[PDB]
């Protein structure tokens, strides 16, 4: 559940060494990009569902067919299941990008989740799809209130735990 | 004459315990030996000797 | 596996509250506590009569106690029943 | 009963927290925990007919040594 | 707990007897008032959250105690108090389906003065609440079976009183 | 308040409060009269924060002024603009206090099992704070807004 | 450190951070720079440290180094001002953390254990610890030697 | 539990009223006090044995408690009672931090008296043992922080007799 | 618990002393007494069936206890009372055999008037029934060992009564 | 006690004793004269145990009585002795009760929590209780010696 | 056995074997030989005890044997002999094992649900039992018939 | 588990057969070595703490695994080691006296090396460190009973290999 500093500390403690250069550079580097994770944190504070009902809505007009008997958002109570993961990935997402480390994604989300919509029948494809759809809307929302506080407009900070947690769910397809 | 407590098939329909509710091993109403005998207007002086002589103490022991 | 020997910070079992019991001990506190819970208005679990009384286990009561005081209780009548006090031997 | 409950209410999501530090906390749409067959929790009180009691007993045996020990051996 | 036929067959086996002519009216007297029982029970198991907020609307609402310094001032207070008012619905119906307040005493009654009398529940409070609920369920049930669920929620009251 | 999360945190870990914890109370004795300022500013801001707000949340939707809705006649009304006067004490409160265990104690638990017992619907409430946040946020600060605003955020987030 | 104590801590409450938590995270993260000057300083001063330090540990105390005491000789002499710079090690780490679960978790946990399977009197190895200490407060100002004495001292805390 | 901050919200809350002048100079005495109150935590967490050890060995050790009869005669009680004194001192500790004994009434106090009245624990032992913690630790922190800890022992003495 | 040597290592260790010759004294009464209480409880192990039967049918059976209204009716109270039965005799050689009836009070007459008293078992039939067992007993074991249980049987007679 | 441990096992198991439990009964209520004469003997000789225990102790171990040590001084040295002749009145009682129960209860539970409570490092008490087995099974037979300091050998597997 | 039993209580306390426990296992193994003649004798007279039980058993007990029993016939009377051979080995593995643990494990663990799914009273087995426990003391002498007597003993009470 | 004697009565047993007098010279073979057995245990149970500090000095300290990157280092590592070595001596000394290894099949061996090849636990020097325990206790024991715990700590070694 290491952050960035508990990670570069971990690191010098497999190497037996102290901090050098190196080391300090990269914490002053987390600690100038701090301030404006916090910001991006505010923002899904206030926004959160609105941007799980935006990902809802954009998930099931691109893939009408779970709302079908076929398919697997078809029933109120589904449905309402979707939705409550959809609350998780924003949450655990929000985490990493404070902390800046993608290891409470894989300690906490990931490691037993392909196992898990494995056996409940689960379609992967959607799920894949709605952790996008929520990237896009963050990186949008950064964007206007980035260019109002003037800011450094870039945003792979931001893509980078979404990004994860795709690389991570998606079947290796080469 | 002497009913035996039962709340279902038991016997009289009695409620269990012969009380209003049917429970056991109620929390007790008595206090410690120096606690009664403080509480009476007589063993005054009982309770002024247990006081000095530190037998207060003993008494306040659970055994 | 008396709970006494090598006591924590710094000895592997994570801090934990240790009790003087003896092993296997055999005493006991007649006990009555409330508790209101805190966790059912989020949780929705099903109401449980939360006034009760119990005889404790000597060795354990220490830990009970601690624990109802920890979640709010108020703990009415503490009497040792079942063992004897003071004995150096003999639990 | 359809008009009766399409009146009421969202119901409340069954939140799950954890005292431990390390624990991670899931919440449960009330809706999704609904279906099925409830499974009955058995509770042992003072004053009980003894119909009540040995439910709950036979139910203590059950839940802590996986089987009955009482009707078998 | 028991009903009806357990207190019946209760006092005829505490006395080693048979079922007499007695008993046996006693079953048919039961036997005529169960499908009234029955529907009784169906319509408040329809309407209960109705009932529930109509009397606490009747009762409890706009006075001290959900003002300030009343004991429903805050939202756990208020929700904790109509999930008590649930669950003396819920166990008046059971205790008017089996036609003995047996049910009563064993699973409501018993710890529960001690509890509100332990945090600060006002009892007339909860009483008249529950009498507002006597009202009501009065009201939608009609007036035999309200006159059923009247003695049961009398009951209640007598107990917590 | 943050002494209470910090010592209830310590009981239940077992251990005295550590390093970084009693930095960060530090702190928080460091930033001690902002907020007392804050609770000032909002304290003498109110009736205009309430009719504001209000008169905002009614022209946003009107069935709940309109006969058959919740807000109806006179003393409907005035439950709901007490109402709005609560949210913001408690508001001053968690900024007082600098945590949430006034604002969730007091004000977010049960909320929903109680509006909906009351009969009101909990998307009024959400479009209440919304405008509760925004009149406060008028009469705030620039920096003050940004210290205030998350407050009625939690708060929408114990709606939801 | 803080930012992930804040979050196990939201985490098991299972809810996003609060108003509160956020104002933790930015005092801790506007610290950053004055941490990392710290342990800069003991870093880069380092063998200074250790060798001060043991000098002063070995003549305040000359059981361990008589005949017969553990560290007895060239070679356990060099095992123990190897292990007064294992504990400066993880004390800059942990004023790099803003916490001491780094000291704790490397160097805290289970050394009673170890140094009662070594032999070694650990009321040395605390009086060694203390020595680093006022070295290492001899080499900075203030409150800044305020703060990472208070490391020290949370080591010299875990070893008694 | 309650700090001093949160029982100021309890009564401006209770009353319904706001935040006046008056309890914002209370608040703004305690964040007066806030890191004299800080830095008197951080000694105490770092000298915790030592304040034990020189407590036990003023008010406990060669007595007739230790000696064989007292209660602290075998090892096992011997280890439950420094086992208490370190909780007196922990909570002391956590009531000196927050600036309101409510914490001490809570996890303390309740249910103390009852067990040491049940086993045999003598209070005035305790009562020495508390107040010679009381001295110990004024000498660490110093004039200020060693009144604060004063009140907060002091309360427990109080508890207890 | 404590057997005979037990308690006299809690005289001697409680005045502190080591051992004297009144203790090696008591020490020898309890070994020179062994074996006799090893053989006892060996008969009582392999007769305990037919001392629980031949005491329920001198004392219980054929009354009005046993006859409906009185407390033995039904097979579930007959099956609890001879249970208790048996539990008295399996604890009174346990007394027995430790030469000490401290299990006694630990473990049997612990609450057991409150439960009696509570349930409504009559104390008298319950005494009867015990030295019915005693008068069975001791005619198994013989003389001296039926002395023995005689003082642990009428120690739990003394118990309820 | 033997008899104690023999009932306390089958009243948890809430049967009478077994045939193999009455008969172990028997064997030490027949081998009581010899344990009886054996505590007799260590009863009678405690001040040549004690004082020549303590002389190996302190010629073994010179640290604790060396300045700057638990045992320094004539009063320090007069407590360490009487420690000794506390754990040889325990070691009799569990030789006349047939278990180490006494022993343990009265001396052992909790004994690591006090002696790092005071200071003493633990490992010269086993010492201390060694050479007072050495000199104990000087005084006694071969079989003798062997269970007397076998009870003993188990206070030193309780010390290490 | 006495040393399985003593392995499992100490190893689920975690510790090794106690003083007390070590003088049980040298007076089990002392008193061996002595076991191994009863068990020897009871051994080599089984056909005796089995045909002289069976005949005191069908002689006081003529409901089985009596068309309309369980053992009536030849293949039954004869299955019926069979397990009172079966309980006299088991007899015999419980004097060599010291402890009536392979007694319960073998032969007593849900005897009751077996013999009820059989038909078969089982006051009848514990009386065929009794009667080979009154053969088996016809052929041993005092203390020794005492000893496996009582195993029979044991065999009596766990078929009531 | 079982011990020589159980294993005994499980051959005979599991043949319907009664004990010949193979079964018994291998009963007076164990009833012959008891004594022996017993009292190394007790030496064992004397000295556990030094056979693992001279076996942890010979076999672990001063190497790759307590340098940093190896699985002993850190404290917690350490500690967890040294609690492992507690183990395999413990349940070797079970062996030992039972005089058969069921034991270290049922709670040491079963399922312990798909337990250190998930850690990382390095096998070979958990080997060694047996084997150096293995070398200490003959040294404790002597010859006869340092050839018998050789059998068992070898039962082991064998188990993880
Ligand atoms: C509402 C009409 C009144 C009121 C109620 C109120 N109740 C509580 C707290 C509890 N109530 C119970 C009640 C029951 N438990 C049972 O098992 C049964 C029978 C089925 C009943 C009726 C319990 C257990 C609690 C405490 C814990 C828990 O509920 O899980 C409160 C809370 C008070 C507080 O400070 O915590 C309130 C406010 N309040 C009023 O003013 C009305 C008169
Ligand atoms: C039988 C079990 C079952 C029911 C009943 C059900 C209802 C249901 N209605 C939905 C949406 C909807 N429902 C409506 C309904 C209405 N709009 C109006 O103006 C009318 C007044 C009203 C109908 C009378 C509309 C417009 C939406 C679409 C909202 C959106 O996604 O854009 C959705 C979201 C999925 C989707 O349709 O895209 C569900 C899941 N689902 C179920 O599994
Ligand atoms: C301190 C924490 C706390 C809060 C907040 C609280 C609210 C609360 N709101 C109530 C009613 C109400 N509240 C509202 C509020 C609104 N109507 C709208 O349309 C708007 C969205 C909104 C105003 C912004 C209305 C209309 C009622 C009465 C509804 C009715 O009675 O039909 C009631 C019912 C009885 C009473 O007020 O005395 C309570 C207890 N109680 C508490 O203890
Ligand atoms: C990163 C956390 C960590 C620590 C601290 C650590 C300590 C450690 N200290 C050791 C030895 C030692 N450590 C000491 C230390 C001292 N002697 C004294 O008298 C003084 C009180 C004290 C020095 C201040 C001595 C003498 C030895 C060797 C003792 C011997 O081998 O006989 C060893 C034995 C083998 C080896 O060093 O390679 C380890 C593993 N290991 C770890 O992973
Ligand atoms: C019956 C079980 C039992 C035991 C064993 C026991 C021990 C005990 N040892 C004490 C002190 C002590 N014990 C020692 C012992 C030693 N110093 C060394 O260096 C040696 C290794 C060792 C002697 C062999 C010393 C020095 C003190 C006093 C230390 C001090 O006060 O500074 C004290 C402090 C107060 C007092 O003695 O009255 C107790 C209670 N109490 C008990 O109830
Ligand atoms: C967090 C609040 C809190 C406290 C304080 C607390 C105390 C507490 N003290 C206990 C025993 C005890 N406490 C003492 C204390 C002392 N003996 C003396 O002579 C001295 C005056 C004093 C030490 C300074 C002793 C001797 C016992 C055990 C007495 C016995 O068991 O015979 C026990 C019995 C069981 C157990 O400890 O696990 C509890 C629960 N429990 C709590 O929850
Ligand atoms: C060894 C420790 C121990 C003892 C001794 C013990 C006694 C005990 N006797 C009980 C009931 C009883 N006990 C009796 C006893 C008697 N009725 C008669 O007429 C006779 C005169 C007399 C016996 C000689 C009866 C009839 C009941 C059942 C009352 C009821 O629940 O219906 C109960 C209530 C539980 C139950 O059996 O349903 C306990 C707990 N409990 C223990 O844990
Ligand atoms: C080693 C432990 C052990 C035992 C004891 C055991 C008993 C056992 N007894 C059996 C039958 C039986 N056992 C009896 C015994 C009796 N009939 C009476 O009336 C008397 C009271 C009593 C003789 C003293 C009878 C009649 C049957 C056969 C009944 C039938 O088949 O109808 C059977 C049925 C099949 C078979 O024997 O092969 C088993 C398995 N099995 C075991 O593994």
């Amino acid at each position: 559940m290491q952050d960035t500093i508990a990670s570069i500390v971990n690191r010098y403690d497999c190497t037996g060494k102290y901090l050098d250069n190196v080391a300090i550079s990269e914490l002053e580097s987390y600690f100038s990009t701090a301030i404006i994770r916090l910001k991006v944190i505010e923002l899904i504070n206030q926004s959160s569902s609105k941007i799980i009902q935006e990902a809802a809505n954009r998930l099931y007009t691109e893939q009408p067919e779970l709302l079908r008997p076929g398919g697997n958002s078809y029933t109120t109570r589904r449905y309402s299941a979707c939705l409550r993961d959809i609350e998780y990935y924003l949450r655990y997402a929000s985490y990493a990008l404070i902390a800046g480390n993608t290891t409470i994604l894989s300690e906490r989300v990931l490691d037993g989740l392909k196992e898990t919509y494995s056996s409940l029948n689960v379609p992967i494809g959607p799920t894949v799809r709605s952790i996008q759809l929520l990237e896009d809307i963050i990186c949008n929302e950064f964007i206007i209130l980035a260019q109002k506080q003037n800011i450094s407009t870039n945003i792979t900070f931001i893509q980078q735990p979404f990004n994860y947690m795709v690389k991570y769910l998606s079947e290796k397809n080469i | 004459a002497y009913p035996y407590t039962g709340s279902g098939y038991g016997g009289v329909g009695v409620p269990y315990a012969n009380d209003k509710v049917g429970q056991l091993y109620k929390v007790t109403p008595t206090s410690n030996i120096v606690d009664t005998a403080a509480s009476v207007s007589i063993f005054s002086t009982l309770v002024t000797l247990l006081a000095q002589t530190g037998l207060d103490y003993e008494l306040k022991k659970s055994g | 596996g008396y709970d006494m020997d090598g006591s924590g910070s710094g000895s592997l079992n994570p801090l934990r509250i240790k009790s003087s019991g003896v092993e296997k001990d055999r005493r006991a506190f007649k006990i009555t506590y409330c508790l209101p819970s805190e966790s059912r208005l989020f949780t929705y679990r099903e109401l449980q009569n939360v006034y009760t009384t119990k005889l404790v286990p000597f060795s354990s009561w220490y830990a009970e106690q601690q624990r109802i005081q920890k979640m709010g209780g108020k703990i009415f009548k503490v009497e040792l029943a079942a063992g004897g006090q003071m004995r150096s031997c003999g639990n | 009963v359809i008009i009766n409950e399409f009146d009421q209410s969202r119901l409340s999501d069954k939140l799950r927290k954890r005292a431990s530090i390390d624990l991670q906390g899931l919440k449960l749409p009330q809706s999704y925990a609904m279906a099925g067959i409830l499974k009955p929790k058995f509770v042992m009180k003072s004053s009980l007919s003894a119909d009540e009691k040995n439910t709950v007993v036979k139910a203590c045996y059950r839940q802590v040594f996986e089987r009955d020990i009482a009707k078998a051996y | 707990m028991q009903d009806a036929i357990t207190a019946v067959i209760n006092t005829a086996d505490v006395q080693g007897k048979y079922l007499d002519d007695n008993s046996l009216d006693k079953l048919r007297g039961y036997f005529e008032t169960g499908e009234l029982r029955v529907r009784a029970a169906a319509t408040i198991a329809a309407n209960a959250a109705t009932i529930i907020k109509e009397s606490v609307a009747k009762a409890l609402l706009y006075s001290d105690i959900t003002r300030p310094g009343g004991n429903m001032y805050t939202t756990r207070r208020y929700a904790a108090c109509i999930r008590d008012l649930d669950y003396y619905l819920r166990y008046a119906t059971y205790g008017m389906l089996a036609g003995d307040p047996s049910i009563l005493d064993e699973r409501v009654l018993n710890g529960l003065k001690e509890t509100y009398n332990s945090l600060g529940v006002p009892i007339g409070a909860t009483v008249q609440a529950i009498q507002a609920m006597k009202e009501v369920t009065a009201s939608l049930v009609g007036t035999n079976a309200g006159q059923e669920m009247a003695v049961y929620f009398d009951y209640i009251c007598s107990g917590l009183s | 308040s943050i002494i209470s999360e910090i010592i209830l945190n310590a009981d239940n870990e077992l251990r005295y409060p550590s390093i970084g914890e009693l930095q960060n109370l530090q702190d928080y004795f460091s930033t001690s009269e902002s907020r007392i300022v804050i609770s000032c500013i909002l304290r003498d801001n109110e009736q205009q924060i309430i009719q504001a707000a209000s008169n905002k949340i009614f022209q946003i939707h009107p069935d709940y002024i309109a006969p058959g809705g919740n807000a109806e006649g006179s003393r409907k009304r005035s439950l709901c603009l007490r109402d709005y006067g609560w949210y913001l004490r408690l508001v001053t409160y968690g900024l007082l206090a600098g945590d949430k265990q006034s604002i969730e104690k007091i004000g977010l638990i049960g909320v929903k099992e109680m509006y909906n017992s009351l009969g009101v619907p909990i998307l009024g409430m959400i479009d209440a704070i919304d405008c509760l946040k925004n009149a406060s946020i008028n009469l705030l600060d620039e920096k003050q807004a940004l210290i205030v605003s998350p407050y009625f955020d939690f708060i929408i987030q114990g709606m939801y | 450190s803080i930012v992930t104590k804040s979050i196990v801590n939201a985490d098991a409450e299972a809810r996003y951070l609060s108003p509160g938590e956020l104002e933790r995270i930015k005092s801790f993260v506007l610290s950053g720079q004055r941490r990392l000057r710290i342990a800069q300083t003991l870093t880069e001063n380092r063998e200074m440290i250790v060798k001060k330090g043991g000098q002063q540990l070995f003549q305040k105390r000359t059981d361990v180094v008589s005949p017969g005491g553990n560290a007895y000789g060239e070679e356990m002499t060099a095992t123990c001002l190897r292990d007064l710079d294992y504990y400066l090690r993880l004390v800059t780490y942990g004023i790099v953390a803003g916490d001491v679960t780094p000291i704790e978790e490397i160097g805290l946990v289970g050394v009673k254990e170890m140094y009662n399977s070594l032999g070694t009197p650990i009321s040395g190895v605390s009086e060694g610890v203390r020595c680093m200490k006022d070295v290492a407060c001899s080499l900075l100002s203030g409150e800044d030697s305020a703060e990472a004495g208070f490391y020290f001292d949370y080591t010299l805390g875990a070893m008694q």
